[PDB]
């Protein structure tokens, strides 16, 4: 759908819903926290440089990405929620 | 109790209350300090009006209509009052502003009864309609209105006939 | 003090609502405008046209009086009729 | 009419008016929020670089743009409202 | 009169006096706001670069310019009021 | 697990548990402080430069690193705790 | 007298003393404001660049300069008051 510009990365979050520990303990959603991981949906052209060169983005399509808890801005389109963020806020992949 | 030694009978007809005369410039009869509007529009709104930008659109529609407009609200304050009186003084529009009657819960009780017999809408807070979203359709229609220092009265309105007995019918049952 | 202009400054009479009542009655017989807050006219926007005209004014520690003004005759008769009708 | 300089882009917002959910639920205007998307009106020369070069802008004419909620400054001319904004705060197109 | 330096631009404001809507509604001066548009009076040499090159200014003489409401600094000379501002604060021309 | 991007480094903390002085004095966990040293887990490509070049990272796999007390961000995956940071927050190694 | 370094310019303020309008109205010094214009006495070598080049200053000797109201720092030497300022806060000349 949306087409990012330059270093913008589209991230689809986890929606893990119910939270449980490996030992079986169930945590209510009130005690839950916003997920820090997500799925990349679309990637822009890449980071622009001072000399005019554009470097290819490190992230690709379909790779799961972990990001900063406060990073990203919510965008609503055709009833679907997407998390957009720039590359500098992207932490790691897989 | 009368202020003189004579006993007199005073009768008034219509929906009248104890507000009015926000500014001295809202005068159409300099012989009596009475502001009389011929076929006026009324604006029922339950909060203060101070922002100029939200105040503009209603007269933009009413200047197209050309009929007089009269304001009922908590207060027309400062800049919103300033643009209203200056516009009226220039003669392009015929307007006046009064306070809405009552205190506390009487706001909802009285404004609804004011709007029912005028053919318009109360534009209450629950309806969630901003000032800029108003138009001619929800503004009620009246024949005459008189504004003075204390008394503001309406002669008639566009309210449907079957609505007012229903309000009358609702009240007598509400007496108990 | 430099002598270029001749001027004086006094307080407006009354307290509370009396300022509006008195200044309008001061302005009506002077032929000018009250320049009230409702008119929405800033200080820089004023000119000679809306400034009223008077013949003589005397200012002392307590008393300030005006002899005459440029106010229209029919306006004050309306005011006195209004006040007399406002007596009730 | 309006002629941007360098990296300025003119955006005309959505004015979607009545907001409703896909299920039919209607949201009043007092519960609404200002739209985050708009329509590009005009585009300037492009982002100036430190070496004096001017890179061609990524956005074109006639494409719908989604931007930051707080981005943009209102300008009024000839009775019309236009939202001006630079490229760095432009998020995505379509 | 005044000679701008580098990217400094001289702007003469609108002075639109009475404000009226297309429908004829008159707005008092108290409800008025400072104009965001102006007239260019003089332009400086241009924006200096890190390499020492000076790029020619985009704005010319005699073109009306719309700027940020908070941008500009008032300067008084020979009884005339002039508004000075740099190019980065200039929004659009005509 | 993680694949750091550019100058990101994954660090595993000390978890020294019981803190004691060389003289044998035992300090309770309430009086303890978070460890400032850690174990490097994964290292990204390297610090990107303004000219597009990527310099090889200084830290290597398995190097014991001491870092700033305030540095680091927590990421949780498959029941394991991992600490991430960038190179500029890395203080020293061995 | 004093020798500035790099982009420092020395300005002698106006000292207009009595303030009057063109219509003859005299303003007391309490209602006066500090002059925004001044006279240049000394100019430094010029603005240094990141590449080591030094560009010649735009201002010359003896030209009246208008500056920002907050710009400048007061320095006292030999019983005389001089206002020092750099080029970036210099507004215009004549």
């Amino acid at each position: 759908r949306l087409r990012p510009l330059y270093d913008k990365i589209v991230v689809k979050r986890m929606e893990e819903q119910e939270q449980k520990t490996p030992s079986g303990i169930i945590i209510p959603d009130t005690a839950k926290e916003k997920p820090q991981i997500g799925e990349v949906i679309a990637v822009g052209d890449g980071k622009l440089l001072s000399n005019g060169q554009i470097v290819s983005p490190k992230v690709k399509k379909g790779d799961k990405v972990v990001f900063n808890k406060y990073a990203g801005t919510e965008v609503e389109l055709d009833g679907e929620k997407y998390l957009i963020m720039s590359e500098d806020e992207v932490l790691a992949v897989i | 109790e009368s202020k003189s030694a004579e006993t007199t009978l005073e009768t008034v007809q219509g929906m009248q209350f104890d507000r009015g005369y926000l500014s001295p410039y809202f005068v159409t009869n300099p012989d009596k300090m009475e502001a009389v509007l011929e076929d006026p529009f009324i604006l029922i709104y339950e909060k203060k009006i101070s922002n100029v930008k939200d105040l503009l659109p209603v007269l933009e529609n009413v200047v197209r209509a050309g009929k007089p407009l009269l304001i009922i609200a908590e207060d027309v304050e400062a800049e919103a009052l300033a643009t209203l009186v200056v516009n009226h003084i220039k003669g392009v529009i015929r307007a006046c502003a009064v306070k809405a009657p009552g205190f506390g819960q009487r706001r909802k009780d009285y404004l609804q009864d004011i709007a029912i017999l005028t053919g318009g809408t109360a534009i209450t807070e629950e309806l969630g309609i901003k000032l800029e979203s108003v138009t001619l359709d929800m503004l009620g229609r009246a024949d005459k209105v008189i504004v003075d220092k204390d008394n503001t009265t309406i002669v008639g309105g566009k309210g449907s006939k079957e609505a007012i007995q229903a309000r009358i019918e609702q009240i007598k049952r509400q007496i108990l």
